[PDB]
Parts: C-alpha cells; structure tokens; sequence
C-alpha cells in the first residue's frame, strides 16, 4: 500500500517542552518550530499524574498553520483530561 | 463476522476485490463469492446424430437446478456429470477415440461411458511354484 | 514526551492478522532486507 | 609397480545400497478458456477480442496439441511398463509377496480386476499420500467448488476465470496398476521381467559379473537377500525425512501451482489502463473510452496467455525429454540390465526396480557397496610356460601362500587360475610377470 | 491513417513473434527426434 | 510524455518477452547436449 | 511501469528458474566427472 | 567498468542497462580440477576410470576387441603408445 508513512529508520524528535514559571524565547524558533511539508507522525507520552490518587492524563498540545495570524486558520489538538479538543480557527497565536 | 469495526464496512482480498461487506442499513454481514463458471466437456462420433456432454466436476443435481435443465439421460461419473450416455464402467475398451480422463473412455456403437484399459498382461496358467 | 518525524508518500507492506489488525510493516525503500520483503510480500524471506 | 605387481584395495565385505531416482514423465493437463480468462462474462470484451480473431484460437489449439503430447506420453510409458509382461493367473500377491528370502511385499499391490482401484502398493501409498495435488487431488479439489465451502480455494478461483487441470488420459491408480505388474512379472515364473530366471538367481549373477567370486555369493545368499531387503526398507524409510527424489515430485506440483497462480495475477495488472477490472471501466466510461481501456486490458492479458503457453511448450519438452529417459531406464534398468556404467544410477549397478509416483516414475536402483578393503599385490597379467600370456578375466592375479592365484576385482576370494577365469594370448606383453611354474 | 496502421503493425508484430516462440520449440523437437533417429541408424541398423 | 513512454515500455516489455522465450529454448538444447555429455563420460570415458 | 503489474517479475522470475537449470546442470556433470573416481595419495604434478 | 579506460566496452554499456552475464557457480578452474581428476584416474592404481587395469592394457584390449590378434597387438606396444601420442598432439596442433 502507498500512502503518507513515516521513513523506517529516520529520527523521531521529541518536540514536547516542559516548564515550570519561565518560558524561554529560544523554544518559539527553530528547530521547534518546524516546517510542516506533506505531514507528520507523532508518537505521544500520555503523562499520568495523580492527585489524591485520582488518574489525570497530560500531554503537549499541537499547532499547525503558517504564520499563525487572524488572517490565517490555525489548526490546534489539546488534551482536556480524556476529552481530545481540534479546533481549526483564526487565532491570534502569542508570540509564546 | 467479528472484524468490521465502527469505521468499516467492506472486506478485500490482497488483490483488490470487494469479497465481502456490511449492510449500512440492517448491519447484517456478508461474504461475496463469485459466480459459477465452467466450460462442458463435450464427446462427439461422427456416426452419431447428438453428443455425450461432460460437465467436469459437477454434480448432476447442480447442473439441473443451477444450470440448466435438459431431457437427456444422466448420471454421476466419477468426473463429474454425463448427459446422453450409458454407465457402461464395468465394460472396458483396448482402443479409445474419446478419452475423458482417469481411465474413462466414451464409446459409440448410442454412446457408452466405458473404462479405458489400453494395455494388460498375456495371462498363463502355468504353476507359480 | 511528544516524538514527531516527516510523512512522505511511501509505499509500504502491511501485514494484517486473521481479525484485521496491522501486526507488521515494512517501509519497502528504507534497506535492502526492507525490499527482499517487499520483493517476497512476506516479513521472513526464505533463505536464497 | 614393485617388481611386476600394483597395490589395489579390493573389497573383502560389501553390503547392497538402495538409491531413489524420480523422473518426471508426466505433468498437468492445464487448459485456458482464452475467451473466459481474457473477457470474463462482460459482452463489451468479447465483442473487441473478435477483432483480436485468431488469437484465443492460436491459445487452445496450442494447449490441445500440448496435452495430446502429454497424453501420448502417458501411453508410451504405460505401453514400455507392460511390454513383455507375462504372469501366471494362479499368481494371487496377497499370499504371493516374497521368494528366496526376498520380500516385495511393500513393492506390489494387489492384483486383478476384483480389487477395482486398490492396485497401488504401500510403497506407492507411502509415496502419493506426501502430495496434495496429484490427478485425484485435482479432482477432488475441483469437485469442491461447487460445495457451497467458505474456503476460497485458489484452484477455485483458477478455474472459474478459465484455467483447469483436466485429469490424464490414464489414472495413477492404472499406472500402479502397470509398475505392480511390472514388478511381479520378476518375481514368478516366467520371470518376464528379470531374464527368464528367478530374481535371486538374476541378482547373484549380476553381482558375479561385478567381479564377485560366485562360492561366496551362493554361500551368503541369505546375507544378500537381508542386505538387498534393508536396502529396500531404506529407501522407504528416506520419504519420513527431507529426500531429493520427494522433494522433486513436489516441485512438479509448486512449480504448476506457482505457474497458474502467477497466470491467474495477469487479471489484476491494470497494463497502463484506468483499472484491471472491467466492471470498473464500463461503470465510468462511454463506449468511446471504454473501449480503449479494455483494448489495453485485452492486449495485455493476450499477451500474458502467448507467455504462459511459449512458457508450457518449453517446460513440455522438458518432460518428453524426462519420459523417454524413463522409458529408457524401465527398459535397461529394470526389464533388463544393459551393459552401460552409470546410466542406472551412481556405483557398481546390480539391478533396478520401478513404482509409480505423481508425475512420473519412481526408480529403486539396487548397487554393490564395498564394507571394507584389503591393500593387496595385483599382477595385471602373468607370462606362463612357453612365454604364453594370461590376463584375469574381471579381477586379478595374487601371489596367495607364494602360489599364483586369482581374485575378483570386486571381492577378495584367492582361487585357482584356470581357463574359466583368464584370457589366453599366444605371446606375451611386456611387463606382464613372469610365472614359467604356472600350468 | 498512422494510428490505424499502428494497431495493425502491433497486431501482425505480436503474431509473428507468437509464431516464431511456436517455431522455435517445433525444431527442438525436430533436433531431438534426429538425434534419436542417429541412435537408431547406428545400434539397430549398422549394429545390434 | 505518459503517452510516449507508455509506447516505448510496451516495446521494451515485448522485447523481453521475446528474449526469455529464446532464452527458455535455448536452454532446452543445452540440457539436450549436457545429458549427451554426461552419458558420453560415463560411455566413453570411464568404460567402453 | 509500477501500473503494469508482475510483468517484470515474471521476466525475474523466468531468468531465474533459467539460471538455476543451468547451475544444476553444471553440478550434475560435475558430479559425473567425479563419480567413482579414486586417486592415489602419492600423485605428483611435478614427476607423473 | 569502473576503471578509468578510454576502450567503451560493450559489456559495461550492456551491464549499466542493466544486461548481465553471472559467473556460473563452479569456476571453469573447479571444472578442471575434476577434468584431470578424472584423466589421472585412468593412469595409475587403482585405474578407478579405466576398468581397473593399466591404461595401456586397456587400449590393447579395446584395439583387439575390434578383431586385431594378440600377438600383433602386444609386439608393436612402442608404435601402439607413439600413434597414441601422436594422435594426441595432432589433436593439440589442430586447435591453431
Ligand atoms: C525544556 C526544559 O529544559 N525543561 C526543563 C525545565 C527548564 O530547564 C526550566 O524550567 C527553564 O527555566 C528558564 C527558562 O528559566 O526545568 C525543569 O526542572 C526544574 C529544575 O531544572 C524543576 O525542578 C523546577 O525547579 C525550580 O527550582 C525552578 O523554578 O526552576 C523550582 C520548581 O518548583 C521546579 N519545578 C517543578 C516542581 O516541577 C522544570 O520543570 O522547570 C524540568 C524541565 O524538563
Ligand atoms: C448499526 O450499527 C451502528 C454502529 O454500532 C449503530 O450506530 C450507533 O447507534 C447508537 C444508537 O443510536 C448510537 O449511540 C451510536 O453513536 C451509533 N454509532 C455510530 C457509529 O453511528 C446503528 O444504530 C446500528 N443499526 C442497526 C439497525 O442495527
Ligand atoms: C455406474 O456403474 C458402476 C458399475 O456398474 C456402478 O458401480 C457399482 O455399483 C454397485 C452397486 O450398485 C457395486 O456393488 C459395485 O461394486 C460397483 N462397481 C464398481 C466398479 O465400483 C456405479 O455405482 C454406477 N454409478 C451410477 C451413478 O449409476
Ligand atoms: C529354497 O527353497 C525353500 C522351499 O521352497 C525356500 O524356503 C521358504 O523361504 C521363505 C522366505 O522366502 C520362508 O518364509 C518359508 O518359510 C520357507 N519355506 C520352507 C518350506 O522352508 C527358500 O527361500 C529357497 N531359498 C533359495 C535361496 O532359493
Ligand atoms: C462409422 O461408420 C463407418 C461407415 O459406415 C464405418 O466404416 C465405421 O466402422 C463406423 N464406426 C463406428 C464406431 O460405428
Ligand atoms: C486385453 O483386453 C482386450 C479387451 O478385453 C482383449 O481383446 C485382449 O485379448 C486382452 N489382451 C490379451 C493379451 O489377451
Ligand atoms: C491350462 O490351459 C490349457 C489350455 O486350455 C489346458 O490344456 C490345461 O489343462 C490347463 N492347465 C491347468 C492347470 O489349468
Ligand atoms: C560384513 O559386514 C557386516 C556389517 O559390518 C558384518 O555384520 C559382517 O559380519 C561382515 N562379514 C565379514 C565376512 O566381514
Ligand atoms: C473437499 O471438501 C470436503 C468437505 O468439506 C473435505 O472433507 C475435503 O478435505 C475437501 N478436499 C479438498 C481436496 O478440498
């Protein structure tokens, strides 16, 4: 079958970027903000932390668009703890 | 079927035909399996005023009630169904024009559906001790 | 943890079981052992 | 050469070795429906493969020929396995199996019209029962297509898009029928089959005639009959494990099935065209267009079909090549014992015996192994008397107790020169030892 | 007229090779059943 | 230039075609003469 | 090409079988040649 | 074909589309390793290729099998063995 397929030993790049009060403007250029071209696979940590032994699932959200602009659609996925929110809007993105 | 999950509804082989589905509307599950196809093997004397058919592998019983019906004679060879011939596999011949296959022969005087025995051994009667 | 990597139109051999689940691939240009699996349509080619 | 003598290793045992050899003399009848494997059912095909005309005839009629050769064939063989056959009607092999220690038993099945069908040996049982595919297999498995089965047989498939194994113009049921026949014509008077004379008679004088000293032959005449019956039970024990001769027989069936298989694809490869199915094409195009497609699809799968067929007159000659081999090994391995080395197999040949296998004939080639050797002193000849030269007559002379004598080439046994045993010369050849003390 | 004649050149083209492959097993055969005819001339006929 | 290399691969698959047909035949008649070969070894080579 | 289907393994696949006819050949007069053939341990090159 | 030559070999234009001659899978040198083998075994004990007697025995057995008497045949050996080798180098010269 031909279809959109990630390359068989190509390198996977672990994008995600964890915080704590800091963002630093070095993780909005390149290489993370990364060119789209025909498409992307994504292999994602479902993160599950617990508060008083209750399950809750974390992950990165993920942007795609092209100057991410209110002239422009941009495509968002956000996880919302087992609820997967996809909106594609015009935005007015941060700069961070 | 078990493996039509909720985003599918038909079944392919690895060549790309459609051998299966999932009725949108009553989620009943089928198998497509194609048509029969065939040819009839037919014997045919220049003497003769009709022909001694062979329909290979077939039972008579699909021919007539899948097929077509005919008047002619019939029966259940062991290649399959015989139209307008005797079963005569008791009776054997030496020399054979029609040559159905495994040792059968179609003979004609009507026809006759015969084993084919072209050789055998010169017998004696002499003692084996 | 957040893996990426680039899609490109590929072809690939993609094996599925007797209930249709995708148990095995292989990316047919990515090596010479990927294209004697594509080139057989099997993941063990026999020994030759 | 010390003196006038050599050293040569001669045998002072030997056991009989059973070698397998099968050869291909047959292979399936495959036939096309051209005009149903290139059009299916679709009427807008068949009107456009008129116009390809003689084509589809070129197809059958050149497959027809084909499988008349193969029938032909059958019968040749059939004809060289029976011919000369004699037996006795008091012959009943179901208490009739073994002679002078010799048992046949697994080699013959039963024997008469009573039976029917049941004329196959247990060898041949052992034989046909490894292979799926042979003329009843076939049959069986076309018979299946119509059981209403959700089993998507592939011969199913084959044969509804046109392609068909018919089954031979003589059953393998017949042709064991035949091997079995020619297999008892040996063992019974009058021995048709093995020189007029008893089987044990005809190997020990065929082993004598290897260079063997017949006063140990008559003598261990139960050893050879034991070593000629574990060669047989060898042989039959080889088809439980990995064998050449079974692996052969299969790649008949593999080869045909991966053939017809690789014929059946031609009706997927789209050949440049929109789609490889008709329905496909006459579903989104008009006459004008369609028509064109399903030229490139006729052109293609005509072309597939000429392939196939230059393909299957080849692999045919192959097979006449391999048929007339056999039936030249029936009639100089196992009806009689031509005076050709290793035309019967590898080693000092003693006799062959012949059972039927799928697709061809299955060859028991019985030879002399040597067991262990003795390092000796040969003179190839000797000078006697009056300068009067002597050679051995198949085997050699040997200084045995500071006495001339003369052994087998074959066997270590010192006997007595005599004229039985030498081939007389008025003068004799340089080199030849000298022996004035000699007769 | 050019693609008329095309579809004819490719036919008749197609045929004759089709003929040529058929001719070339025929003589095969041909050289076999010579070769056998040698055999018989020389162990039947100048010989036994 | 799908039209044009369309003509110029039916040509060249023909070809082929062509060249394996003669191929498979030729080997036949070597088959033929390395049999003739062996048996002449065996028939006149080692014995007589 | 790809849209023509088996057409060059089928091509492949002939050569192939061709080819290993003609290995098996080679290793069946090879093993005629070498049949039955016994030699001494004492042979020299260089004095017989 | 990889060597910086001026001659265009046909071959190297043939194997570059793809047209191919494979080495046969026992060298022509093997072939003549089982070729002498063969030879030698007819020369000396135990004569494995030539009835099991000396090569020299065998010729004057075949020579009178043909109807040519003993006495002749074993009183001209040298004339015998020097047409042999004659025969021989005959055929080694026809081949310039
Ligand atoms: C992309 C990356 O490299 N991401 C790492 C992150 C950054 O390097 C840092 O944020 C950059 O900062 C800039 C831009 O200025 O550091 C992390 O580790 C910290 C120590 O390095 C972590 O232990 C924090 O340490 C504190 O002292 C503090 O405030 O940094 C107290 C705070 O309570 C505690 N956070 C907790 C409890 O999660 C983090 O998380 O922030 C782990 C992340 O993987
Ligand atoms: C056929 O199967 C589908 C899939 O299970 C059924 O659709 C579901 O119906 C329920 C009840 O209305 C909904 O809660 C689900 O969200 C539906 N799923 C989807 C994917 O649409 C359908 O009802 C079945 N119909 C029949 C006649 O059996
Ligand atoms: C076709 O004829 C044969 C031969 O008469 C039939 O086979 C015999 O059937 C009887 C029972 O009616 C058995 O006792 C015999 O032993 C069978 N002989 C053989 C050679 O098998 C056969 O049943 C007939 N078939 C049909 C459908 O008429
Ligand atoms: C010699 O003749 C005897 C008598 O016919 C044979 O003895 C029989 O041999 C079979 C084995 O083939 C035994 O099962 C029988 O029990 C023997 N019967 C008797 C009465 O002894 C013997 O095989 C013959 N031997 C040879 C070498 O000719
Ligand atoms: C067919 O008819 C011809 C002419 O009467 C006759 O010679 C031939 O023997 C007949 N054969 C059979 C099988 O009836
Ligand atoms: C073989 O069978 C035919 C037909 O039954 C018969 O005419 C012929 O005489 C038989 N063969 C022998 C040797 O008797
Ligand atoms: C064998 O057949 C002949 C000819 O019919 C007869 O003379 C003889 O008596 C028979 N012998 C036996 C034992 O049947
Ligand atoms: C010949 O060899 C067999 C098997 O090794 C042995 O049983 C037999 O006793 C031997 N006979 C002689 C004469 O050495
Ligand atoms: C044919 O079908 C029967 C019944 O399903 C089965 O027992 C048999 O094994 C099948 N044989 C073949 C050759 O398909």
């Amino acid at each position: 079958f031909t279809g959109y397929f990630p390359k068989s030993g190509a390198n996977f790049r672990d994008l995600s970027l964890k915080g704590t009060t800091y963002l630093s403007t070095l993780w909005y250029q390149k290489p993370f903000l990364s060119d789209f071209n025909n498409g992307i696979f994504s292999r994602v940590k479902n993160t599950k932390l617990y508060v008083n032994k209750t399950l809750y699932s974390e992950f990165s959200t993920i942007v795609i668009g092209s100057v991410f602009i209110n002239n422009s659609y941009t495509i968002v996925v956000q996880p919302h703890n087992g609820v997967l929110e996809i909106t594609a809007c015009q935005y007015t993105m941060c700069e961070y | 079927a078990v493996y039509y999950n909720s985003w599918q509804n038909l079944l392919y082989d690895s060549n790309g035909n459609i051998i299966g589905f999932k009725d949108f509307v009553t989620n009943k599950t089928y198998n497509i399996f194609p048509c029969y196809a065939g040819r009839v093997s037919a014997a045919f004397h220049q003497n003769a005023s009709s022909l001694a058919l062979l329909y290979r592998n077939l039972k008579c019983s699909y021919v007539l009630n899948n097929i077509s019906l005919t008047t002619q004679p019939y029966f259940d060879s062991y290649l399959g169904c015989v139209f307008n011939a005797d079963n005569l596999t008791d009776y054997s011949v030496s020399s054979c024009a029609l040559r159905m296959g495994s040792g059968f022969c179609v003979d004609y005087n009507s026809y006759r559906f015969v084993t084919f025995e072209p050789f055998n051994v010169s017998f004696v009667n002499d003692s084996i001790e | 943890q957040y893996w990426v990597t680039p899609l490109s139109k590929r072809q690939y051999l993609l094996k599925f079981d007797n209930r249709g689940v995708i148990t095995n691939a292989v990316d047919c240009s990515s090596s010479f052992f990927s294209e004697i699996q594509c080139k057989t349509k099997s993941l063990l080619p026999n020994t030759g | 050469s010390v003196g006038g003598l050599y050293e040569i290793k001669i045998p002072t045992n030997f056991t009989i070795v059973g070698q397998e050899e099968f050869i291909q003399t047959n292979s399936p009848k495959v036939t096309i429906d051209c005009s149903l494997f290139v059009c299916s059912n679709y009427a807008a095909c068949h009107d456009l493969l008129s116009e390809y005309g003689t084509f589809c005839d070129n197809i059958n009629s050149i497959l027809d020929e084909v499988n008349g050769l193969l029938d032909t064939t059958q019968l040749h063989v059939a004809d060289t396995l029976m011919q000369g056959v004699t037996l006795s009607s008091n012959l009943n092999t179901n208490l009739h199996f073994d002679v002078d220690n010799i048992n046949f038993k697994s080699l013959v099945g039963c024997l008469g019209p009573h039976c029917g069908s049941s004329s196959r040996s247990f060898f041949e049982d052992l034989l046909f029962d490894k292979v799926k595919l042979s003329d009843v297999g076939f049959v069986e498995a076309y018979n299946n297509c119509t059981g209403g089965s959700e089993i998507r047989d592939l011969l199913c498939v084959q044969s509804f898009n046109g392609i068909k194994v018919l089954p031979p113009i003589l059953s393998e049921s017949q042709i064991s029928g035949y091997t079995t026949a020619a297999t008892v014509a040996a063992m019974f008077p009058p021995w048709s089959a093995a020189a007029g004379i008893p089987f044990s008679l005809n190997v020990q004088y065929r082993i004598n005639g290897l260079g063997v000293t017949m006063d140990v032959l008559n003598k261990n005449q139960k050893l050879i009959a034991t070593a000629f019956n574990n060669a047989l039970l060898s042989i039959q024990n080889g088809f439980s494990a990995p064998n050449s001769a079974l692996a052969k027989i299969q790649s008949v069936v593999n080869s045909n099935a991966q053939a017809l298989n690789s014929l059946l694809q031609q009706l997927f490869n789209k050949f440049g065209a929109i789609s490889s199915s008709l329905q496909e094409i006459l579903s989104r195009l008009d006459p004008p267009e369609a028509q064109v497609q399903i030229d490139r699809l006729i052109n293609g799968r005509l072309t597939a079909l000429n392939a196939y067929v230059s393909q299957q007159l080849s692999d045919i000659s192959l097979v006449k090549f391999g048929a007339a081999l056999a039936m030249e090994k029936v009639n100089e391995c196992v009806k009689s014992q031509s005076p050709r080395i290793n035309f019967c197999g590898n080693g000092n040949h003693i006799l062959s015996l012949v059972q039927n296998a799928p697709y061809g004939l299955l060859f028991m080639h019985f030879s002399y192994k040597p067991i262990s050797f003795k390092t000796v002193l040969v003179s190839p000849g000797l000078c006697i008397s009056g300068d009067v030269g002597i050679a051995p007559k198949q085997g050699y002379f040997i200084k045995h107790n500071d006495h001339w004598m003369f052994t087998g080439s074959s066997y270590y046994y010192p006997e007595p020169i005599s004229d039985k045993n030498v081939v007389f010369m008025n003068t004799c050849s340089v080199n030849f030892t000298k022996a004035p003390l000699v007769y």
